[PDB]
RNA sequence: AUGAGGUGGCAAGAAAUGGGCUACAUUUUCUACCCCAGAAACGAUAGCCCUUAUGAAUAAGGGUCGAAGGUGGAUUUAGC
């Protein structure tokens, strides 16, 4: 592999040449990508990791450890419902804000009142 | 009952090597990396290479001034990180013999071989 | 020291193909440009300023590629790769009822390095539930969960989307949302027979 | 009526939102989690690229002598001429 | 290099804020909350009460980027006054016009 | 009185360019912007950015083709591709002038991570437009 | 004289699954220049022409912004100077558009832009109904 | 250090003056509508208490208080 990419380097460093053609500079900046794709989906990268809009919204399974009546309960309920109409933050840092909440309650567990 | 075409898939490319095989060649014109002045306008074998030499010659010395301070250059404002574009690192880490021995390939060179040989 | 050649406006003919000299975007190059096109406020007994350092008609936006005579050349060359729509789709009526389920998205697009933009996300999706339902008791239902999303003048159900980023992710989030919605209307409970 | 209240609920537990009733000083919850806060909004985190950056670089190129800075000439250029008078 | 001491104090509440902008919008919930045990919205208030200074969005100004002047800038320019006239006039910006209508 | 973007009338002996000549309350009746960009126009944002980096942008490049430059800069910024439009006098070397040429565009792209291109138009000697 | 003999054609594969049907390509066109406006609408409208789609033109109205600043620096609360930010608006449908044409003609006219101009998509497409339903 | 950094308060009124707002009425006040009606024969954007808005820590709203005020000192301001 490593000697098929030295001579395909020579290959290439014996085909370029200097271009003629505006044209021929713009297929240059599309080889490397710095130019924009058309059609602008303005997604283009940035997938989140093939992330889904259950995994953004549906929190019911990350949330298990706790009752379905408490005021805990009524707390991380509406923060995953504020979580899920938030498009912005991504999965991650709403399972970080879930296990930062999680902590916080546990480490305070003294009063369950 | 019902028609569709079929979906069809290009590269990124191949419609700009469309738009290019369209027009010819420009006529009576000096190449496109040649300014379009008359003054700036290369008239000679020679001045040209020199010329093209200079330009050459600059685009070495901004890798040796992103090389030397990439620092600089670090913040990816960009959207699409681009390694092209990213600051290149020649620079031995700390000694460690199997991580130094990766590294020997990365860096090319020979000093680095012969101390780890040593 | 140094001397600038004459410009190519005598050496360039009459004859000329100004799409090859111009295939791309340019600025307007007074040098390269053969035309005496002049333009600036003239001052009393005087006219505009000449076309080499009117760096106006550079400030102004550039038009002089693509020429009537490149667009027909370029049209005419991508004709072969543009496909053909289905002479059966022929009206509103037709191609809504061929496929009822309408759905739009948008975005801008703006000069600057960045691209992304969160309007990129919103999407919005339109159906007309006289031939979609099938019933009246799923209809009432549904009409009664719906506060604002129909229009009964016009007798479309119209939905948006933007609660997710991603506008794959609004897309089938919007879908599953009808299909569950749909789902939830077939059936019914006590409380909502007893009214 | 119980009629309405059990359609909010169930419009609630479909398009997301809670269906159990609650007070606005718990909706303050939905809300801010819904929208981020100015601190770490990139209208704040981005008020303007760093004059670190920028006025390093050019004294770094200053340095290196291309970059014929007016200014500086004339800041030193004052500062020769009073550390000449004392 | 910034613009004076005050423009530098400026950006580090700036960079306090948005390093902490999480926790602080947390505990914020977590304290103006109202089912919640008042003992914790307590606890709440004095942990942000022991919070470190200049970590609070409300210290910060909207202040100048050219010449650091608080008052007259434009939240979408960000610019002063003077320096946003200096600019019209001299047409460095794009798609401004002067108002004669 | 005002005294904003004008030259003061001398005795007739101060060689004035069109833009420099030309009241700033004449720009969209009779001159035409330096830049053109879309953060002015509504639903963009950015353009407090737009702004800071074109009058860096303008500062390096004076700076780095000084003595050369009779008038101010033409930005043009398509989309993605940024498009720099300069006039400047022919007393220094092409060798200088494209060697500065590749210096700048290299530097620019590097820094702004944007394709960008810069073209330069010669003058012997600098366009006047009327003795004021 | 030089007229190339093979001029190079790039590769089309026509893939097996079926291309989406745009029920309404509509692109708003927001600009300062009234003139550049007309030039870009005129290019668009010739384009559509020559590519053989149905056509329509009309011109939402001018919008502008005016705020009030100071004229002077220190101390002069009548004398203000003024300003005024001008965006004029253009629209231009296309109905009964096929996807691949969609493709090419966007990918035309984004390599076409002007600078001074923001380009603003809706695009409305039909499609049948679910499975699940 | 007349530079820099971090805690605090400072920013009240025996008083005179300036610009604006409110009303001193029945062309007024309240009620539904913004104009075919019915009642009253007014006035608190000050004070006390409370709620809510954001903030880590002034503003709008509610109850009470229900006066000065009775249409202007020469003189003076703006308007085709
Ligand atoms: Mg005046
Ligand atoms: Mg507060």
């Amino acid at each position: 592999s490593l000697w098929d990419v030295e001579f395909a380097k020579q290959l290439a460093t014996v085909n370029e040449q200097p271009l003629q053609n505006g044209f021929e500079e713009l297929i240059q900046w599309t080889k490397e990508g710095k130019l924009w794709e058309f059609p602008i989906n303005n997604e283009a990268g940035f997938d989140d990791d093939g992330s889904e809009f259950h995994e953004h919204i549906f929190l019911e399974k990350h949330l298990e450890s706790f009752p379905k009546q408490g005021p805990i309960r009524h707390f991380m309920e509406l923060v995953t419902c504020g979580l899920s109409k938030n498009p912005y933050l991504s999965v991650k840092q709403k399972v970080e804000h879930i296990e930062w909440f999680r902590n916080y309650f546990n480490e305070k567990k003294d009063i369950l009142k | 009952e019902v028609v569709i075409p079929k979906k069809k898939t290009w590269d990124k490319v191949a419609v700009l090597q469309a738009l290019a095989s369209t027009v010819n060649r420009d006529t009576t014109a000096v190449p496109y990396v040649f300014q379009d002045d008359p003054y700036l306008m290369p008239a000679s074998s020679l001045e040209s290479r020199s010329f093209l030499l200079a330009k050459k010659s600059g685009e070495n010395v901004a890798k040796f001034i992103i090389n030397s301070y990439p620092k600089y250059f670090q913040k990816d404002i960009a959207e699409p990180h681009i390694p092209c574009l990213m600051p290149e690192y020649f620079e031995p880490q700390i000694k460690d013999i199997s991580e130094a021995a990766l590294k020997e390939r990365i860096e090319l060179r020979k000093v680095k071989a012969s101390v780890d040989m040593f | 020291r140094r001397k600038a050649l004459p410009p190519r406006t005598e050496k360039m003919a009459v004859d000329q193909d100004w799409p090859s000299v111009y295939p791309v975007a340019a600025p307007f190059k007074p040098s390269a440009v053969p035309l005496p096109v002049r333009m600036g406020y003239p001052v009393k007994k005087g006219v505009p300023m000449a076309k080499e350092g009117n760096l106006e008609l550079l400030k102004i936006p550039n038009f002089l590629h693509l020429t009537p005579v490149a667009i027909k050349k370029h049209c005419e060359a991508l004709k072969d790769f543009c496909t053909e729509w289905p002479a059966a789709l022929d009206s509103d009526e037709k191609c809504e009822k061929h496929f009822p389920i309408e759905i739009d998205s948008t975005d801008y697009v703006s000069s600057g390095p960045s691209v992304r933009n969160p309007r990129a996300r919103v999407v919005v999706l339109r159906v007309k539930l006289s031939s979609l339902n099938l019933d009246d008791h799923a209809k009432k239902k549904l009409i009664k969960l719906v506060g604002e999303r129909y229009c009964k003048t016009t007798d479309v159900l119209t939905i948006k989307t933007d609660r997710c980023p991603l506008r794959r992710q609004n897309y089938d989030y919007a879908v599953y949302l009808l299909t569950v919605l749909y789902h939830e209307s077939w059936n019914t409970e006590e409380w909502e027979k007893s009214k | 009526s119980e009629y309405a209240f059990r359609m909010s609920r169930l419009s609630a537990r479909l398009f997301g939102e809670v269906t159990r009733p609650t007070n606005s000083k718990s909706m303050k919850v939905v809300k801010l989690f819904s929208e981020l806060p100015l601190a770490k909004k990139k209208e704040t985190y981005d008020w303007y690229p760093n004059h670190h950056t920028y006025a390093e670089l050019m004294q770094t190129l200053r340095f290196l002598g291309l970059y014929r800075d007016e200014h500086q000439d004339f800041m030193d250029e004052q500062k020769r001429l009073k550390k000449l008078r004392g | 290099h910034y613009v004076d001491w005050r423009m530098w104090r400026d950006v580090k509440r700036r960079k306090m804020a948005y390093e902490y902008a999480d926790e602080r919008l947390r505990i914020n919930s977590l304290r103006k909350n109202t089912i919640l045990p008042k003992i914790l919205q307590d606890v709440a208030d004095e942990e942000i009460a022991a919070l470190p200074r200049d970590s609070c969005p409300v210290r910060i100004r909207n202040r100048c980027v050219m010449t650091s002047r608080p008052r007259g800038v434009k939240r979408r320019w960000r610019l002063s006054r003077i320096v946003f006239r200096h600019l019209a006039d001299h047409g460095q910006l794009s798609g401004i016009q002067r108002a004669t209508w | 009185k005002n005294r904003a973007a004008r030259v003061r009338v001398s005795k007739g002996d101060k060689p004035v360019t069109y833009e420099e000549a030309h009241a700033p309350h004449y720009i969209a009746h009779r001159k035409g912007w330096l830049s053109l960009h879309t953060g002015n126009l509504d639903g963009e944002d950015h353009a407090a950015e737009r702004t800071v980096e074109d009058v860096f942008l303008r500062k390096f490049m004076w700076g780095t083709f000084p003595g050369c430059l009779a008038d101010q800069l033409v930005l043009k910024r398509r989309g993605n591709q940024l498009e720099i439009c300069a006039v400047v006098l022919r007393q220094l070397s092409p060798h200088k002038y494209y060697f500065l040429v590749g210096y700048s565009e290299t530097l620019l792209s590097y820094f702004y991570k944007c394709p960008v291109r810069l073209h330069l138009q010669t003058v012997p000697s600098k366009v006047v437009y009327k003795y004021l | 004289v030089d007229v190339p003999k093979d001029l190079t054609k790039p590769v089309v594969t026509i893939s097996d699954e079926p291309d989406i049907l745009y029920k309404r390509l509509s692109v708003l066109v927001k600009g300062h220049d009234k003139a550049v406006l007309d030039s870009y609408e005129y290019f668009a409208v010739l384009a559509a022409k020559e590519l053989g789609i149905s056509i329509k033109v009309h011109e939402p109205p001018r919008k502008i912004e005016r705020f009030t600043l100071l004229q002077s620096v220190h101390i002069y609360k009548k004398h203000r100077v003024q300003y005024e930010m001008r965006t004029l608006y253009r629209c231009l449908e296309l109905e009964h558009l096929t996807g691949s044409t969609a493709d090419v003609y966007l990918e035309y006219i984004q390599r076409n832009l002007p600078e001074g101009v923001a380009m603003e998509v809706t695009k409305t497409q039909l499609e049948q109904l679910p499975e699940h339903i």
